[PDB]
């Protein structure tokens, strides 16, 4: 059940649910020598690096959102915006 | 102790305290500033309570947000004393407007021509992030919606 | 150069409900020039006045004599050589609010409340007297008991 | 800074666009169907008004 | 089980520099130097014979936690004189106006030992 991109009515802001999960699982990938893909400013927290790569929305991760009629929509972290 | 780290973002995203602070019950916040702190808190507003440079001075070093700018003193001669509210004000950070009323403040107080200059100190006022007008309680500095 | 307010008082009331703070005086004091109504709340033990007592008042923006704004700290070098040396009692404020006229009344009555950090400051009387007092604005008050 | 003794350069219907606009951009109930307006309109009446 | 040995409360350990100084970056000649393994007796002579010159407009002494000896001064003076000379000459003038005390003292002793 692929949702077109135009046909996506989930909203377009990411909530704390997927960013925490979306976080660790990056910050994961990271802790097992991925390519980063900013600039380092010293920092060994393999978290910290996953917020600050985070801020300007350069993370391959694709969210699956599941609808309750067992349909997925596919979000990507650019098209969703940062808020806190 | 979380024993993996995307656990421990959780934590850090989820589960933190600061992150935690208002109930989804009841709209309020659930910690407070209560006994001896809440007590002092109360004390240390009146009006009448004149603190040196010195004691200010101690006081100075336990705010780590302080920007290294000292208030100028509220009296300047003879000699150079502060209050509790221009100290107070130092421990609020950005923009904070608040009207709340102290519990021993008289209902008729509000509409005699006294309802913005009380002899008894008791309308708190709180303008642009500083401390200006009243003394604190359980109902300004507690668990209280609007506080 | 800056005196946007200066009269001398005569004091007529002295606690007209009762002392509330050990160390605050509030005051009711009437001018001679132009008619204006203040009150007072000083620090009482720093200071002592009595009732029938005559003082000098100058309400200005700034301590320099030549109409310069102050840099807004404190420091324990410009204090003599000012404007502050003339008078004993020297207080630095801000104005939170100004009653009267507002939108819909005439502007032949206006009243300004000062906040020196929890000590309180009316002074209410016409509103040409009043001029170049604003919202949040910073302020200067020189006071000398005189014979 | 807001001068509340000092005339202002707001025009009312500066006002009223900015409240419409305000309006039109604060929605709960997504949707240009009629049941998605009238939940949308449902949601947000007390905030309205 | 848990209980702490009762000689750090005064020593340093291995590698540990007794004075850390820190120059602070929000105001210009600012220093926080930090001491190790005291309480607020030391603080409280430096920060009280530093309040008496004029020179500086910032001394003041916190200690972070009663468990942790340790405590940290800031000092802030003038463009003209550095703080690290202005707690200098604080510990100076200390130790001066306590062997005066200490002379003092043994005069005291002395004449009232021989007054009877």
């Amino acid at each position: 059940g692929g949702v077109p991109k135009s046909k996506r009515i989930t909203t377009k802001y990411m909530t704390k649910y997927e960013r925490a999960r979306v976080l660790g699982t990056r910050a994961l990938q990271i802790a097992m020598c991925a390519p980063i893909m900013v600039e380092l400013d010293g920092e060994t927290d393999p978290l910290q690096i996953a917020m600050k790569e985070l801020k300007q929305k350069k993370i391959p991760i694709i969210i699956r959102r599941y609808l309750p009629d067992h349909s997925y929509e596919d979000w990507s972290i650019d098209e969703l915006i940062m808020v806190d | 102790v979380p024993q993996s780290m995307e656990t421990r973002a959780e934590v850090e995203n989820i589960h933190i305290t600061p992150r935690q602070i208002i109930t989804p019950q009841a709209n309020k916040p659930v910690m407070g500033i209560v006994q001896d702190t809440l007590t002092a808190v109360r004390k240390m507003t009146k009006r009448d309570v004149f603190i040196t440079r010195e004691q200010v001075m101690n006081l100075l070093m336990f705010l780590p947000t302080w920007d290294a700018k000292m208030p100028q003193p509220c009296i300047l001669k003879p000699r150079p004393l502060w209050t509790g509210k221009q100290i107070f004000s130092l421990i609020i950070p950005g923009n904070v407007n608040m009207i709340r009323t102290h519990s021993t403040h008289p209902d008729e107080e509000d509409e005699g021509p006294y309802k913005w200059i009380s002899p008894g100190d008791t309308k708190v006022m709180v303008e642009h992030g500083e401390l200006i007008m009243g003394i604190l309680c359980k109902k300004s500095l507690g668990t209280s919606a609007g506080s | 150069a800056g005196v946007l307010f200066e009269d001398i008082f005569n004091v007529k009331d002295m606690d007209p409900e009762g002392k509330k703070f050990d160390r605050v005086s509030r005051l009711h004091c009437e001018s001679e020039s132009f008619k204006m109504d203040l009150i007072l709340d000083i620090n009482s033990w720093l200071y002592p006045m009595e009732l029938g007592d005559k003082f000098r008042l100058v309400l200005a923006t700034t301590l320099r004599e030549d109409g310069c704004p102050d840099s807004g700290e404190y420091n324990p070098m410009e204090h003599e050589g000012t404007r502050a040396d003339s008078f004993e009692y020297v207080m630095y404020g801000k104005i939170y609010r100004i009653e009267g006229d507002e939108a819909h009344n005439e502007a032949s009555r206006l009243s300004a409340y000062v906040s020196f950090g929890g000590l309180l400051m009316r002074l209410q009387g016409d509103a040409n007297n009043l001029h170049g007092f604003e919202v949040d604005q910073h302020m200067y008050l020189l006071m000398k008991r005189l014979a | 800074h807001i001068n509340k003794r000092l005339p202002t350069d707001l025009s009312p219907i500066r006002v009223i666009k900015g409240v419409k606009t305000l309006l039109e951009r604060c929605v709960i109930v997504t949707g240009n169907d009629r049941i998605s307006k009238q939940a949308n309109e449902n949601a947000t009446l007390l905030f309205q008004c | 089980m848990n209980a702490p040995p009762t000689f750090e409360s005064f020593l340093l350990y291995e590698g540990e520099k007794k004075i850390i100084k820190e120059l602070d970056t929000k105001v210009t000649n600012a220093a926080i130097f930090t001491i190790n393994k005291e309480d607020h007796t030391l603080g409280n002579m430096i920060r009280n014979q530093l309040l008496k010159d004029p020179n500086v407009l910032f001394a003041g002494y916190k200690v972070p936690h009663p468990l942790e000896h340790k405590f940290v001064i800031r000092i802030q003076t003038t463009a003209d004189y550095s703080p690290q000379e202005a707690f200098m000459n604080a510990i100076t003038d200390l130790l001066a106006e306590l062997s005066l005390f200490e002379e003092r003292f043994k005069d005291a002793i002395k004449e009232k030992k021989e007054g009877g």
